[PDB]
């Protein structure tokens, strides 16, 4: 127990499900993503180029020989762009508590409690300064709520995630204690 | 109020602003309407840190009383500047005594 | 996503100089804006007065994301005007699924569809709208003085470039010049206002200014007179940019001078973003205790602008004979209604403001769409009127006079009735949607004690209804001076269309006359959907008005 | 007091102008300079580097409007042949 | 216009802009903890310009980007 | 006085003396005894692109004298600022806006 | 009459190896500068408390003198800040004239 | 007074009023800038606890630390005074040789390594005090113990050897 | 509402970390405790909401 589980003032948002992280790391968002997120992301992605093709067949552009091929590559880039942003947003809303995250709470509790008992920092270690870690956190907190305008991702290992961390240390205490007596009573 | 100053930081009035934000957030809510009234003095201290109007007013008065008091008392021998440039030097102890009038 | 779309479209546009590729850059802009709608649609899963993002320089609110979606949809509807050719050729023999998807039609489409028209040849036109949209959705989300200034200029500078984009038009270059010059003086007032805020407060954050204003509102060496003075100058700049009287003289001239495709966008999007930003500022600058701070409220200028906008917009419009000057003045009297509900800061007025803004942005869009479609329909018509040969920039604004709509009822009855339904909505006639909007803004003001202003609004609504009715008298009360082109139906003048199956084999060949040319479906369906919304609103009102009741409940909540 | 005098000068440039549309470009810039100079002098008085940053961004936007404005003035001149108002 | 505008705006300014017969003098002294690694103003602007307030840089870069594309589109003859 | 001030005055004085020789000594004589054409758009573009790139390069100078603190987070943001301005340059290269080729 | 002194292959190889050698010497030097800076900072840190302590007694001295000078002149002390914090003076009372000199 | 750097300062205001008798008195340090930098590492080797208590104390009283932390400041000036006295009593010959070098070298330590190395060997042998720069890299020689200094204006002679405490 | 809730409470963490004089920054542990209470109350309220209604 570091004795300061909540160390930074954080914004509380009225949502419907428990908050896991105000700012998850990019690798965790991909890791906790459900296979439905993959279908949803790819479905949206293909929708961009497919809309341009369908719009070509029905109302023809009357362009010259290479124009449609250039346009399809641009529609294709915007498909992969929008499709990955939509896929990444679907997973992050469960960390934010803005989508049903019941499965993800279980995964998170396991990973962080298994980090605590391994002696690891809960969220990793940054090559950035404590102060730059603070600046980064204050930029990516609830950021995916703004992808329709500006894209931002978390690539910094900081410890400002909006959550009291006592629960992680409490379960690690109760899990080492559960295994200690079993190891010594048999 | 930004917290970053001209020399590498922080800003001079930033302590008063955080003292003001702390007061508002911790004493004023929707339950109690007049909690913010404990913030009135703290805001004046921050408006005063930025603009220094009340301090200027104290000094203009105190300076007018000081000048009207030292313009009428008898003067024995005012110390020359060269004497007050030798004050506290390792070889001019005579001039330090004259400056200190001890 | 808007920023990923701008840079990607920019890179593709940078390496091309083909003007035939404009059609497809506008189509990809529609698809790009649809992804922005799907991302902002997922950003509505929380109840919050606001969350500060990116270092507190931005914020997200349910109202901010709701109106980011609205801006993207309004932009998508306008973008269609450059994504599809104005007219199409349709035959009953090529009308099935097998035909539209598996078969193909061959014919000389160039003069029929206006393939090389001016609007279909600006490559960076879809790009510059995206730049304007970006500054609009930033204004809505700004939590800092600096971010406000940088966002307002991003929007303003792109609007100037839109007005000047038809470079061969001596009317568009003048209008953009007028707009940039009077718009720059407006920007100084916005910059003076924010500068005077920071020098008296030491802060650039809106929330710190809100808390400084909050503590000052209690019924000594530092009395906060600066906030209501600074916001007053700050309001003059934004009053100009929405063309509220008396700072209104530019709009009739600029909206008349630039092409009609352009004025659809220019005359709609700017008011959507400016009015949203003002609402939150009016709410947190309110006085809950009547003191000497409340006697100098900056919101009085909005109450005087509303009074002046109601009078000027309806009285000056009486003697207008140019349709775009008339619609410019009609917008001024509509912002007098919008400004009256903003100035009364009440739960009811805020709900009335959200409805008036959305419903009017949608309805004033139909008026522009109908005008553009009417001009593209006179392709098969000829006129000998002398007053029409003297017109200028007849391709940029095909319809410039209300005299040109004389007898349109005979030429196109439902297009005429669609414009009738839209115009009567501007008047406020029930059961039309525009009535329910003015109803909510009259009931809000009356319940709060703005009875004198409400009486002035219903008097000018009669005066403004005079010039609305004059447009209707032209379309339905007189015979048309426009007559069908004699050559397009000579009985010897036919164009051969070929029907081809998948592997380019001639299924059929058809002989077609000018009677087989019609309006493109993108413009006919868009007009049809909005006219129906104006007409059938009293059967579909629950979720539109419920959204506004919930948005205002969060803003006033606690 | 210098910042307010120059703000008047830019404003009086619009008061005294019936023919120069160039001088309205100049008077907008004098007004931007006065407002940036005010922010800059109040920044030194409050030990705040954020005022210097806001001044920098006002200089960038000010140049960008100069580019956008003189470009539109060039588009207008190409077709009109005069930048003079027939008063 | 000169009388009215000046008579209003002057009151709005802060005390330190209008700070300049007994007269006030501005006193200054030295500090040591706040002088350890003093930065020039550009280094201080740089310390915060690309991190804490980076959104302003992003919006200004797009304003310059607009002034580039828009000015060329309105003036040059394509190709 | 400061060296900068005395330096500017001395440069100013030398300029006066060189000027004086011309007025004092060089010979003097009392006798000191309308078309329109379009100008190239290129002249506008040279100042336009200079003004925009000069501002952008200026905005990068603070980064160079604050790199130890900006570090990796600052590098990233400065690279995103470089990339946006580069895309605008590729546009003037793409449209030959400079009209040089 | 081709000569190897201007053949591209030897020139690029020679130019490349020069750049790598200089980039090796830049890597080592800046690493030494950054360790010289570490020793300069620690040297000023060990001196900061003695230097600040002598400054703090001087700030206590003048403040207690100014508080007394007022009580003897204006009859009381005018409170400037509602808080009890020590704020370093912005303005000071000054003699009417400087030392003769 | 204000910590702002002055731009148009032409006059100095002195105050001959002494501290009140109630405050316990202290004798201020009389070493100049260059002697203080020669002994800066020796002072931080011995006074570090007191130097840290003083900074920690002022931190524990925000806005009120000039007052309320006087006794601790008096402890830092007595402890630093004890190190300056000790160098004078034992290391005077090497101590002056070092800081008079820094006088003509922009007060830059890398410029005067040979004098410091001889002073480091005198202090360590007489006062057991050693110069430690905290958090120095472990893959390389300490910069202060390097035979070659790249940024030195004058080359360090090969026979001048860096003092390692114990060899 | 006559009360404003900061959209960005993380402003309490603002401030240059360089050339900081001792005793410059105020003690804000009571601010930290106010924002800790608020996080704990929403966590518990939601926990009551989706555990007493899911059984
Ligand atoms: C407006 C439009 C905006 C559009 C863009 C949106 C941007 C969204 C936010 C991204 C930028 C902020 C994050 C980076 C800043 C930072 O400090 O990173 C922390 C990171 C280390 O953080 P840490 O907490 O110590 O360790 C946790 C890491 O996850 C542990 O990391 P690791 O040790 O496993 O190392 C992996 C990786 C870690 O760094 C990253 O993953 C950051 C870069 C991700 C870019 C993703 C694509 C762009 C979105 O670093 C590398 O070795 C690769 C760096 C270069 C990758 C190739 C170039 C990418 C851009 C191409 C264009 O810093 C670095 O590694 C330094 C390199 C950063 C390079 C960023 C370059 C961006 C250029 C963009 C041009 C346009
Ligand atoms: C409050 C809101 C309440 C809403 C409730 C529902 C309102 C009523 C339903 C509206 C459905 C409109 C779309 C269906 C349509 O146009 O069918 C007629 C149209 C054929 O009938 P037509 O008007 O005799 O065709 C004349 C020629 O095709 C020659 O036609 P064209 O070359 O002039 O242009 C053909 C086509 C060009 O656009 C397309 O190809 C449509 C592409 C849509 C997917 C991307 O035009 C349109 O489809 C315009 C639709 C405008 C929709 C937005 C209005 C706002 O159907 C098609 O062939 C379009 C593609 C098939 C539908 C696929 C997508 C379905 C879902 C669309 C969601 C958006
Ligand atoms: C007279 C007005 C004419 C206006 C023309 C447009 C008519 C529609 C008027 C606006 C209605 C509100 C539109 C909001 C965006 C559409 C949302 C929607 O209908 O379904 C949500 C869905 C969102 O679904 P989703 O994929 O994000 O997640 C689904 C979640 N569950 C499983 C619970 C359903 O549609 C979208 O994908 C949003 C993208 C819309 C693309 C552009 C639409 C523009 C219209
Ligand atoms: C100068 C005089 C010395 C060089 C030339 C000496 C000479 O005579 O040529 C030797 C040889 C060419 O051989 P050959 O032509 O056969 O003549 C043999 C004569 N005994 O020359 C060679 O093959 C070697 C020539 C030099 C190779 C090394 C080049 C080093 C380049 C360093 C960076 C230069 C960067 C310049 C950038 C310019 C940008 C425009
Ligand atoms: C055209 C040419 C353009 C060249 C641009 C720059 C290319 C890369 C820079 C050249 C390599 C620089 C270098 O030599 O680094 C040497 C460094 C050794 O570390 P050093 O500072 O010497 O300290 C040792 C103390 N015993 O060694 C290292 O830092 C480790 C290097 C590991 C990665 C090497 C590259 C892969
Ligand atoms: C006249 C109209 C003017 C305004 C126009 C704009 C109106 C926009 C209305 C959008 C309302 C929000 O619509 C919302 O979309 C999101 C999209 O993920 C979905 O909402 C849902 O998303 C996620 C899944 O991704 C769920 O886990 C979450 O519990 C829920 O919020 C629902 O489909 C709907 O609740
Ligand atoms: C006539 C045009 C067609 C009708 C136009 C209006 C249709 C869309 C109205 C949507 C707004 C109201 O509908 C509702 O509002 C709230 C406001 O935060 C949002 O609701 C969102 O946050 C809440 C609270 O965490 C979640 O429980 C909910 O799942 C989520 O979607 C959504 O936006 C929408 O679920
Ligand atoms: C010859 C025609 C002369 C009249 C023509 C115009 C009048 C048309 C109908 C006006 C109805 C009277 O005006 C209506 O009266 C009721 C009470 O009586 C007011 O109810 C009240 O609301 C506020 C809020 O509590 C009260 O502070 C105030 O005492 C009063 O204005 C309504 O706000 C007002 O709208
Ligand atoms: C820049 C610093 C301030 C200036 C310092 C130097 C000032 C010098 C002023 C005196 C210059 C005298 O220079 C002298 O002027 C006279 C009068 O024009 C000239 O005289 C010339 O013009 C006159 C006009 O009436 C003729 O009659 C005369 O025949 C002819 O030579 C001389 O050829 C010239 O040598
Ligand atoms: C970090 C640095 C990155 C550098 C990136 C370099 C930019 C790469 C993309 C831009 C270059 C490709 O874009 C290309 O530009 C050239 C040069 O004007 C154009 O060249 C062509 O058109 C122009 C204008 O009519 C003619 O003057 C020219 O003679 C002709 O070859 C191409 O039509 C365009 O497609």
């Amino acid at each position: 127990t570091p004795t300061q589980t909540y160390q930074f003032p954080s914004k509380t948002v009225k949502t419907d499900y428990p908050l896991i992280d105000n700012d998850p790391h990019f690798t965790r968002v991909i890791r906790y993503a459900r296979p439905s997120d993959y279908a949803h992301g790819l479905a949206a992605a293909a929708a961009g180029p497919a809309a341009l093709w369908l719009m070509e067949r029905i109302s023809p552009s009357q362009v010259g020989r290479g124009g449609f091929a250039k346009a399809m590559r641009l529609a294709g880039f915007i498909g992969l762009a929008g499709g990955f942003l939509y896929f990444y947003q679907r997973s992050i809303l469960r960390f934010y508590g803005m989508s049903e995250n019941a499965r993800e709470v279980e995964m998170d509790m396991r990973e962080m409690t298994d980090r605590v008992k391994a002696g690891l920092p809960l969220y990793g270690e940054s090559r950035l300064s404590p102060a730059m870690q603070g600046v980064a956190a204050r930029q990516s907190r609830y950021s995916a709520l703004f992808f329709g305008v500006m894209p931002w991702f978390n690539f910094v290992n900081h410890n400002q995630h909006g959550v009291d961390t006592a629960k992680y240390y409490q379960q690690a205490e109760r899990e080492l204690e559960a295994e200690r007596l079993a190891r010594e009573q048999a | 109020a930004s917290g970053y100053g001209l020399n590498g930081g922080p800003s001079r009035c930033f302590p008063f602003w955080q003292e003001l934000l702390a007061c508002y957030v911790t004493n004023s809510s929707e339950d109690n309407p007049d909690g913010k009234n404990k913030c009135i003095p703290v805001m004046e201290d921050y408006y005063e840190c930025l603009h220094h109007r009340k301090e200027a007013a104290r000094v203009r008065a105190l300076q007018a009383a000081y000048r009207e008091a030292e313009a009428k008392k008898l003067q024995e021998n005012p110390p020359t500047a060269g004497q007050i440039r030798n004050l506290g030097l390792l070889n001019k102890e005579e001039d330090t005594k004259k400056v200190h009038c001890a | 996503m808007i920023m990923i779309s701008i840079l990607s479209l920019l890179l593709s546009t940078s390496v091309t100089l083909r003007r035939d590729m404009s059609i497809l850059f506008n189509r990809i802009s529609i698809i790009a804006l649809a992804y922005c709608i799907l991302h902002d649609t997922m950003s509505l899963s929380f109840i919050s007065k606001g969350i500060g993002l990116h270092g507190g320089l931005l914020h997200i609110t349910n109202l901010t994301q709701i109106f980011h979606i609205f801006i993207f949809i309004i932009s998508i509807l306008i973008l269609q005007l450059t994504s599809f050719y104005p007219r199409k050729v349709w035959i009953p023999e090529y009308s099935s699924l097998k035909d539209i998807f598996f078969n193909k039609i061959l014919y000389y489409r160039t003069k029929i569809i206006n393939k090389m028209g001016e609007h279909m040849k600006i490559i960076e036109y879809p790009l510059i709208l995206l730049f304007v949209i970006s500054g609009a959705v930033f204004l809505i989300s700004t939590n800092d003085l600096v971010s406000i200034f940088l966002s307002i200029e991003l929007q303003s500078y792109g609007l100037y470039l839109l007005s000047t984009i038809y470079r061969n038009s001596e009317l568009s270059t003048t209008g953009g010049l007028i707009y940039f010059l009077l718009g720059g003086l407006s920007s100084c007032f916005i910059l003076l206002g924010t500068s005077l805020l920071y020098v008296n407060s030491g802060t650039t954050s809106l929330d710190g200014l809100y808390i400084l204003n909050s503590i000052s509102d209690v019924n000594s060496w530092y009395k906060p007179y600066y906030l209501n003075f600074s916001l007053l100058i700050f309001s003059i700049g934004f009053l100009f940019k929405v063309s509220a009287a008396p700072f209104h003289f530019w709009s009739p001239d600029v909206y008349d001078a630039i092409p009609t495709i352009v004025t659809t966008f220019v005359a709609i999007i700017a008011k959507i973003s400016i009015f949203i930003f003002l609402l939150e500022l009016v709410y947190y600058t309110n006085s809950n205790a009547n003191s000497y701070l409340s006697e100098f409220s900056w919101t009085y200028a909005l109450l005087i602008s509303s009074l002046l906008s109601l009078i000027i917009g309806t009285v000056v419009g009486l003697t207008q004979f140019r349709i775009k000057r008339l619609l410019a003045y009609s917008t001024i009297s509509h912002v007098g209604f919008i400004l009256l509900a903003l100035s009364v800061s009440s739960i009811e007025s805020t709900q009335a403001f959200i409805f008036y803004l959305i419903q009017y942005s949608i309805s004033n869009l139909n008026a522009f769409f109908i005008l553009i479609t009417i001009g593209f329909s006179l392709y098969g018509y000829v006129t000998n009127n002398k007053e029409y040969k003297s017109l200028l920039d007849k391709n940029n604004s095909p319809i410039q006079l209300i005299s040109q709509l004389k007898g349109y009822f005979y030429i196109n009855p439902l297009l005429s009735l669609s414009l009738a339904i839209t115009i009567f909505s501007f008047v406020g006639v029930p059961p039309l949607v525009g009535f329910f909007a003015k109803q909510m803004v009259l009931s809000a003001a009356l319940d709060n004690g703005y009875i004198f202003l409400s009486l002035i609004a219903i008097i000018t609504s009669v005066i403004g209804a005079v010039y609305y009715l004059n447009v209707i008298k032209e379309i339905f009360f007189y015979s048309p001076e426009h007559e069908v082109n004699p050559v397009l139906n000579e009985s010897d003048s036919n164009f051969s269309l070929r029907i081809l199956n998948e592997k380019n084999v001639l299924i059929r060949s058809v002989l077609l006359k000018g009677r087989n040319i019609f309006i493109s479906s993108p413009f006919s369906i868009t007009i049809s959907i909005i006219t129906n919304v104006i007409l059938l609103f009293i059967f579909m009102n629950k979720e539109w008005l419920s959204m506004g009741t919930i948005l205002v409940q969060i803003l006033f909540s606690a | 007091n210098i910042t307010l005098i120059l703000f008047l000068i830019g404003i009086l440039g619009f008061v005294l102008n019936r023919k120069n549309i160039i001088l309205m470009l100049i008077s907008i810039e004098i007004m931007l300079l006065s407002i940036t100079f005010l922010i800059l002098l109040s920044s030194l008085n409050m030990d705040d580097i954020i005022g210097q940053t806001y001044a920098i961004y006002i200089i960038v936007v000010a140049g960008a409007e100069s580019a956008i404005g003189l470009g539109i003035l060039v588009a207008f001149y190409r077709l009109r042949g005069s930048i003079a108002i027939e008063y | 216009v000169g009388i009215i505008i000046s008579s209003f705006l002057f009151k709005m300014l802060p005390y330190g802009v209008i700070i300049s017969k007994n007269d006030l003098f501005f006193i200054t002294s030295k500090i040591w903890d706040g002088a350890l690694a003093e930065n020039n103003h550009i280094s201080s602007i740089g310390n915060i310009m690309y991190t804490n307030y980076n959104v302003w840089l992003i919006l200004a870069s797009f304003i310059l980007l607009l002034a580039m594309v828009g000015a060329i589109v309105i003036t040059i003859k394509p190709r | 006085m400061s060296a900068m001030s005395i330096y500017i005055i001395f440069v100013s004085i030398i300029a006066i003396l060189f000027l004086a020789i011309d007025l004092i000594f060089a010979p003097h004589n009392p006798y000191k005894e309308q078309s329109r054409s379009p100008f190239n758009i290129s002249f506008f573009i040279y100042g336009l692109v200079f003004l925009l790139l000069d501002l952008e390069i200026l905005l990068l100078y603070p980064f160079a004298v604050s790199e130890y603190v900006n570090s990796a987070y600052g590098l990233a943001a400065a690279l995103i600022f470089i990339g946006i301005i580069t895309i605008g340059f590729v546009y003037e290269l793409g449209h030959d806006a400079l009209k040089v080729h | 009459p081709s000569r190897g002194l201007f053949r591209p292959r030897p020139l690029l190889a020679g130019a490349a190896v020069l750049m790598l050698y200089g980039w090796y010497k830049l890597v080592k030097g800046i690493r030494e500068q950054n360790e010289l800076a570490r020793e300069k900072m620690w040297a000023r840190i060990h001196l900061i408390p003695l230097l600040q302590a002598e400054e703090d007694r001087d700030h206590v001295r003048r403040y207690l003198a100014d508080q007394a000078r007022e009580k003897g002149l204006l009859g009381e002390n005018i409170k400037v800040y509602n808080s009890d914090r020590y704020v370093r003076p912005t303005f000071a009372v000054t003699p009417s004239k400087p030392a003769q000199e | 007074m204000a910590t702002r750097k002055p731009a148009f300062n032409q006059h100095v205001l002195l105050d001959t009023t002494p501290l009140p008798d109630s405050i316990p008195k202290v004798k201020e340090i009389g070493a100049s800038s260059a002697p203080l930098l020669s002994a800066s590492f020796f002072i931080g080797a011995r006074c570090k606890d007191y130097n840290d208590d003083y900074m920690q104390c002022k931190n524990e009283n925000p806005g009120r630390g000039e007052f309320e932390c006087l006794k601790e400041g008096r402890r830092v000036t007595r402890c630093a005074r004890s190190v300056l006295k000790d160098i004078n009593t034992h290391c005077l010959e090497q101590f002056r040789a070092h800081w008079q070098c820094l006088d003509n070298n922009n007060q830059q330590l890398w410029q005067c390594r040979p004098a410091e190395w001889k002073l480091n060997k005198c202090v360590y042998e007489n006062l057991k005090l050693e110069k430690v720069i905290p958090d120095q890299p472990k893959n390389s020689t300490p910069v202060h113990l390097r035979q070659r200094q790249i940024f030195a204006h004058h080359a360090i002679p090969p026979w001048e050897r860096p003092f390692i405490p114990g060899q | 509402s006559r009360h404003i809730e900061l959209k960005y409470p993380e402003v309490f963490s603002h401030g240059s970390p360089f050339n900081v004089p001792a005793g410059f920054y105020p003690n804000l542990d009571h601010v930290i405790e106010h924002y800790r209470k608020q996080h704990l109350e929403e966590e518990e309220r939601k926990a009551k909401k989706l555990a007493a209604a899911a059984a």
